[PDB]
């Protein structure tokens, strides 16, 4: 039948008519960096960047800082 | 009318069956609609049907007839079916009837088949009403005969007197009895 | 229609020999008037409101002198007021406050999962702002959560409202499914533990948990047996029951050959 | 004005050409193949009527063509009509009432000649023979056509298809059965009818009748069915089932049955989709999960696109609460990353279990889940999430200390740590030793797999299974090439 | 009576879906007496050698 993904594909013409190429362009500027990438990689990779991108993001510098007081 | 209410089965559950009778009534408009709900009631129809406490049996033994073949298999339905005693059921045009007769005819002349080797000894019993209501639709068809299936219902039942009343009223008696010949010797 | 019936119903009589007569004279007089809901006329409306009031009533007595068939039943009997095709019928205030009280049968059977697939229904956006409504899936979701201790220090915070002592029927059927889950002992446990967890000084726990249970009592201390020391198998019997399988593998793949 | 109204006659007869050799393919190459005979020939055409259901269901045809196009709605088949023999002079007037309407112009219109459609019905379908699937293979194509544009007041006019529908076939029927392939047919006809209208159905008022009677309608199917069109007329009625039911007690375990075969390479896939979504209610950890991940799996042929982005979105929604989230790795579309988006940043959130921050973030931004309504799996993620970190405890170091971890857990106390670390462990999904000593309490939470350790026991059931399914896979490669010598 | 055009009907008609069971049963025994020939013609070709 598949006639049930006519409502969805309407649906979808919503979420496309609450916005115009809003979240295309925005989410196109990371893109544009992980095009040509595996998207296989980068669910760990968007894992560990999401996960230190509210404290200690790199970390690596204050090692050095903290040979001393640990 | 209901549908999801489980009322009926708090109900069916309970004593004092005068008011048990116009539930059950209002229940078999319903058990077409929905034949899922009468499942978890069915120990209970069965109990109650075991039991000589409630007046009629045909109540609980079409309930649990029509609900048995919606569920298991047509044995345990033709079971209550044949043993609801005695029952007055107008000739229609809906499933439930053409279909437990079906059925009820085709286990009928099995048997008849199964005790046809067996012409003495160990002898199976027969009720009498599974006779009565065999041969009450197989004289309804057997008014006119329709020219066709009277010869071919009275070999197939292999009883000894069932065709001689068959051959009482018809046209054309030796293209009958030709044709009855013919029948019976590519079977 | 046929009396006036708000004499006794608005009346609060403790006990309920006469109010067992009444129901069964309520019984006679609703025998004949159609339990099951009529669109008919469309008027018939008031006497099946008035009868589900006096249902309503009829399973808070139901409740009150505590019949587990009788609730459900007279539950099962007002579902089918409940849930009608007409919308036409009004929301009555103690529509969703029995309706809770079902939420709690359902909690204190363990037919919980029947709870959680009825948890679509109850959030009609009627009212909302009332602490009574959001009590129930609160109290459930800290029963998932799994801490008792929230309940025992959210328990004062329970209104006047008088269904704070089903509540604590509610705690006293599934203490044994609390003291039983936490006495479980896969391996042992200590006393200190268990003077927090389990009840007040009164032996009610000590004594009947000892004949249930059957276990043995040292120095002060719960030993816990019978733990992983069930010995394996002599390989022998799954080794047949492997031969039978490969007779059956044999059958299956050379059958019609 | 000039330029447009030159260039204004080739555009819109463009799929007349395509389309009526589409039906004069499909139409005349299934009767005149089941002609001699219908009773052998099962299904054969089947296949290729969905497949043209499928592919027309895309179509741009109508859009212009709202002024005076409509002149090929009253026309019709007329395929040998009122006489059986002589068809020589019915065969020169199929040329001869196509030649009418190409020499000058013709009168046309829209909603004037709309229900006398049954007038044919009446007397002769086509031959006065073959009526039922020469009648079903007229009216059936050209219905969706005409029903077209549900909206702009055509509801009173597809109720008068409707009942036409009905009194003319689906009422009950025009004879007891017709036990061929015509009927196999009928199934998924009326079925994808019943899919059809069932828009107008939930559209406004609701079911009183008709679904309801369908019940009968199935069971009118007998039971010696191979219950494809049954197993289809259970779809809807799932489908109605689907957005509230709330009572598992009788057609859960009651509508299972033995279940034989049926593939279609869609209705296994969306029936999966349904008792899924059925079944995601109780959070099943074990069958729904897989079987639902499969069902995502399946189904390759048509569009993964646009239908499975939403047993997706369930699928990562209830695959979060096990605290373990996969996100999409090896498929690549434009559709369900937009889908997914809003709910990245929360599902991404899941694993790092933060009470006080993401109670106010969901609600911040929160628009679709949980416009989704009821707030129900979401009201159960929020104390989820101290079970998943729990269970991440489950999953971490033994020794809990009570500060540092307590920190990181934003939960300090001694009672409730041990209290929920027991209501993890009651759970039996993890593995520890409860022990006090000093007043600590420790774990030995071997994760070890079966590796060495009773081997035979352990993956005898995977062994017995896989070689099940290899067997099955077996009889795959031996019955279909007999169904390929069975005519040679 | 409403039987012999509707219950006599459905038997015939049970009978034709019986008539499918055989249908399968025949060309079942079909490509299988086509496997046959097919191993007999290879048997009678080692035959000829």
């Amino acid at each position: 039948m598949s006639e049930k993904k006519q409502p969805v594909d309407l649906g979808l013409l919503e979420e496309d008519d609450e916005f115009e190429e809003f979240p295309a362009e925005d989410w196109a500027g990371l893109d544009e960096d992980e095009d040509a990438h595996v998207w296989e990689d980068n669910w760990d990779d968007d894992n560990v960047e999401d996960d230190f991108s509210n404290q200690l993001r790199a970390e690596l510098e204050k090692h050095g800082y903290k040979m001393e007081t640990s | 009318m209901i549908t999801s209410a489980a009322g009926i089965i708090s109900l069916l559950d309970e004593d004092e069956p005068q008011l048990k009778e116009f539930a059950l009534h209002k229940l078999n408009a319903v058990v077409n609609d929905f034949w899922a709900e009468i499942s978890e009631s069915v120990d209970k129809i069965e109990v109650l049907y075991e039991d000589e406490g409630f007046r009629s049996r045909q109540f609980a033994a079409l309930v649990a007839s029509k609900v048995f073949y919606h569920l298991g298999a047509f044995e345990e339905s033709l079971n209550y079916a044949l043993g609801a005693g005695d029952l007055f059921n107008v000739n229609d045009n809906s499933e439930y009837v053409e279909t437990i007769i079906a059925k009820c005819i085709d286990h009928y002349t099995k048997q008849c088949v199964e005790n046809a080797d067996l012409p003495e000894g160990e002898k199976k019993p027969i009720d009498q009403r599974l006779e009565g209501i065999v041969n009450k639709m197989f004289q309804r068809c057997l008014d006119d005969h329709k020219y066709k299936q009277a010869i071919g219902i009275a070999l197939e039942t292999r009883r000894l007197d069932v065709f001689e009343k068959t051959i009482l009223e018809s046209n054309d008696v030796p293209g009958m009895l030709a044709y009855s010949l013919k029948l019976c010797m590519s079977l | 229609m046929y009396e006036q019936l708000k004499g006794e119903w608005n009346r609060k009589s403790p006990n309920l020999s006469k109010c067992g007569e009444e129901l069964g004279r309520l019984k006679l007089v609703l025998l004949e008037l159609n339990f099951l809901p009529t669109t008919g006329t469309k008027l018939t409306k008031q006497q099946l409101i008035l009868a589900r009031d006096i249902l309503e009533i009829g399973a808070q007595w139901s409740i009150l002198r505590k019949d587990i068939p009788s609730f459900e039943r007279y539950m099962a009997q007002l579902k089918c007021y409940y849930f009608d095709y007409k919308e036409q019928l009004p929301e009555s205030a103690y529509m969703h406050q029995l309706l809770g009280l079902n939420l709690l049968f359902l909690l204190s059977q363990n037919r919980v999962a029947e709870f959680h697939t009825e948890l679509e229904r109850l959030p009609a956006k009627d009212i909302q702002t009332n602490v009574y409504i959001k009590h129930p899936v609160s109290l459930e979701q800290y029963l998932m959560e799994g801490s008792y201790n929230k309940v025992f220090l959210a328990k004062g915070n329970i209104p006047a409202e008088s269904y704070t002592f089903f509540i604590d029927i509610l705690l006293d059927t599934i203490r044994d499914e609390i003291a039983g889950c936490i006495e479980k002992a896969y391996e042992k446990i200590l006393f200190t533990e268990a003077t927090r967890i389990l009840f007040f000084n009164t032996p009610k726990k000590m004594t009947d948990y000892a004949k249930k249970r059957g276990w043995v009592l040292g120095p002060n201390n719960y030993y816990s047996f019978a733990s992983q020391q069930q010995k394996p198998e002599d390989t022998t019997i799954p080794s047949t029951e492997l031969a039978k399988q490969v007779i059956e593998y044999a059958r299956q793949l050379e059958m019609i050959v | 004005p000039p330029g447009g109204g030159e260039q204004e006659p080739p555009p819109p007869p463009a799929p007349q050409d395509v389309e009526m050799k589409e039906e004069a393919a499909t139409g005349g190459g299934s009767t005149g193949e089941a002609d001699g005979k219908t009773a052998a020939a099962a299904a054969e055409h089947s296949q290729r009527e969905l497949d043209t259901v499928t592919l027309e269901d895309i179509k741009e045809h109508v859009k212009q063509l709202e002024k005076a196009v409509s002149g090929k709605e009253p026309r019709f088949v007329l395929r040998a009509l009122r006489m059986l023999p002589s068809t020589s002079r019915r065969l020169n007037h199929y040329v001869l009432y196509k030649a009418v309407q190409g020499f000058f112009t013709s009168n046309n219109a829209t909603r004037d000649f709309l229900l006398p459609f049954l007038e044919e019905p009446m007397d002769t379908e086509a031959d006065l023979q073959f009526r039922p699937r020469t009648g079903k293979a007229a009216s059936t194509p050209l219905l969706p056509e005409v029903e077209a544009y549900l909206q702009l007041l055509v509801v009173i006019f597809m109720m008068n298809s409707k009942r036409y529908k009905e009194a003319q076939k689906i009422s009950d029927d025009l004879m007891q059965k017709i036990s061929t392939q015509n009927r196999r047919a009928l199934d998924l006809v009326a079925a994808k009818c019943y899919y059809y209208h069932a828009r107008v159905y939930e559209f406004l008022d609701k079911l009183d009748v008709v679904r309801s009677f369908l019940h009968a309608r199935l069971r009118t199917a007998t039971l010696r069915h191979d219950a494809d069109g049954q197993a289809t007329l259970l779809n809807l009625l799932l489908r109605n089932y689907l957005h509230y039911s709330l009572y598992d007690q009788a057609e859960k375990l009651v509508s299972k049955s033995v279940f034989p075969e049926q593939a279609n390479n869609n209705e296994w896939a969306r029936y999966l989709y349904y008792t899924g979504r059925i079944k995601a209610i109780q959070l099943e950890y074990s069958e729904a999960r897989r079987t639902m991940t499969n069902a995502l799996r399946k189904a390759p042929q048509h569009t993964a696109v646009g239908f499975k982005q939403t047993v997706h979105k369930l699928l990562i929604v209830v695959e979060l609460l096990l605290g373990e989230i996969p996100d999409r790795l090896q498929f690549r579309q434009p559709s369900l990353k937009r889908s997914l988006m809003p709910y990245f940043l929360l599902t991404q959130a899941v694993r790092t279990g933060n009470l006080a921050k993401f109670n106010q973030v969901l609600d911040q931004f929160g628009e679709k889940f949980q416009a989704d309504g009821t707030y129900t799996l979401i009201i159960r993620l929020r104390h989820n999430v101290i079970k998943t970190g729990v269970r991440m405890i489950s999953l971490s170091y033994s020794r809990i200390s009570l500060a540092d971890i307590a920190q990181k857990l934003q939960l300090d106390s001694p009672e409730d740590a041990e209290f929920i670390v027991a209501k993890a462990i009651r759970d039996g999904v993890i593995e520890a030793s409860i022990n006090h000593e000093k007043g600590y309490v420790q774990s030995k939470e071997m994760i070890d797999i079966y590796s060495t350790r009773e081997p035979q026991l352990a993956f005898h059931q995977r062994i017995s299974f896989c070689l099940d399914i290899h067997n099955m896979s077996v009889k795959a490669m031996r019955f279909p090439p007999k169904s390929y010598n069975k005519d040679l | 009576l409403e039987e012999g055009k509707a219950g006599s009907g459905l038997r015939q008609y049970y009978l034709s879906k019986i008539e499918e069971l055989q249908l399968i049963v025949n060309d079942k025994s079909q490509n299988l007496r086509r496997l046959q020939a097919q191993r007999n013609e290879l048997n009678a070709k080692v035959r000829l050698l």
